[PDB]
């Protein structure tokens, strides 16, 4: 199944934050209405924030996370969880290799903000 | 692994 | 029910990161083995990262997140989510006021690292 | 924080199912648009289904789960989870006593159907 | 990434329950320690429970859900969610066709029991 | 179900 | 953040 695609409420500001746990330099692309809205890129094996940004979900509300290392797409896993019917997390993990720890880039999307 | 041994 | 308390695998390194969405200054305390291991502080209404750190879950693995604003404890919501039986997220929302958006301090714990 | 309250897409069919793990007889009430729409009841310490029913989320989409034992409201915990941006679970646990296993009545709401 | 595989605490009783939302007859197999422990089958487009059982996670704790329709394996999505650090759900959705509603067989695994 | 299981069922 | 933000920011 498709992973890393979330339907947000339309026109809503949301946070996106990326952490790195890999020898490879991670590139995180955040797409909004099928166009690249943000791109983070960094390297760490110790969970460093390689990017954080507040974006707008746009008229469609559709947000997609894509991860790649040296042009190779990472395998994604994802889910969305909602706490007390209000606080939303969209969670992405990614594996750029063979050890299958799926933390090589970790992406957290949260809303609402403010 | 040698590739990894260089990490 | 108790919220903000997670049993991690023992002696395991994890990432802990806090975001703020509130006019009030947020204080986020992370206890390991019932003792403070990190304290984050900051103010933002734009989802700013007010703290990020790697800690060790210790011999018990018990990790507790506490949130307060000018000394007033916030109401907490929390849950743990596991993806592909490997990638873990412990998630906390907090409410310091009356509007109940539960994003005033948002805390994300993730593991494994590396 | 409020638990057991979920905002489904309006006018949508959903399933609600309840399991029992307690010596006390569980009473699960499902409210739609703040009016009782289904009530399950039963006792089991072996996870017996005490009820399962298809309901319509109504014009508001507001679904509430309430659990009591012998007139006494159980403490509730809940979350919502979405898989591949389509499949929804609203999850409820409840505690009627002091051992805090929070399984005394377990309620699973899923959608879409069909 | 692998889906439908969960590491439970070893030698623990857990409930597993399957729902059907498809014109195709669902076959749900539940493996413990890579051996089939339970098999559910039924057809419904209205979320009928086609199986519920209590199983033991065994010495490894490894529980796998497999879904097929007339022998054709279904595409799986899955995650595990933990409430108040105690109540565990392992969730599976499956898709047997082209509409991608991933509700054709829905499987819920919950623990602890009793 | 043993002493406890009886008390349980009995009292509730 | 406007008259709203300023009050909030001031008082807290
Ligand atoms: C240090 C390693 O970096 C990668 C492999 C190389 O490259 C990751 O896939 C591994 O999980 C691990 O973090
Ligand atoms: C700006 C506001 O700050 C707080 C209340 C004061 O003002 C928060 O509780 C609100 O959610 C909102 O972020
Ligand atoms: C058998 C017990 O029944 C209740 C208490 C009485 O006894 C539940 O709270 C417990 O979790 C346990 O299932
Ligand atoms: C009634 C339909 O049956 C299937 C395929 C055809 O038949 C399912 O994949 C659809 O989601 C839907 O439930
Ligand atoms: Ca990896
Ligand atoms: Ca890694
Ligand atoms: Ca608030
Ligand atoms: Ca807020
Ligand atoms: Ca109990
Ligand atoms: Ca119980
Ligand atoms: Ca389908
Ligand atoms: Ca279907």
């Amino acid at each position: 199944a498709t992973q890393g695609v979330f339907t947000l409420p339309a026109n809503t500001r949301f946070g996106v934050t990326a952490f790195a746990n890999s020898s490879g330099t991670q590139t995180v692309n955040v797409l909004v209405n099928n166009e690249t809205a943000a791109t983070f890129s960094g390297q760490s094996t110790n969970n460093a924030v390689i990017g954080t940004q507040v974006l707008n979900s746009g008229s469609s509300g559709k947000v997609q996370v894509q991860v790649s290392v040296n042009g190779r797409p990472s395998d994604l896993v994802s889910a969305q969880v909602i706490l007390t019917n209000e606080l939303n997390f969209a969670l992405v993990g990614s594996e750029d290799g063979t050890d299958n720890d799926y933390n090589d880039a970790v992406v957290v999307i949260n809303w609402p903000l403010g | 692994c040698l590739x990894c041994l260089l990490k």
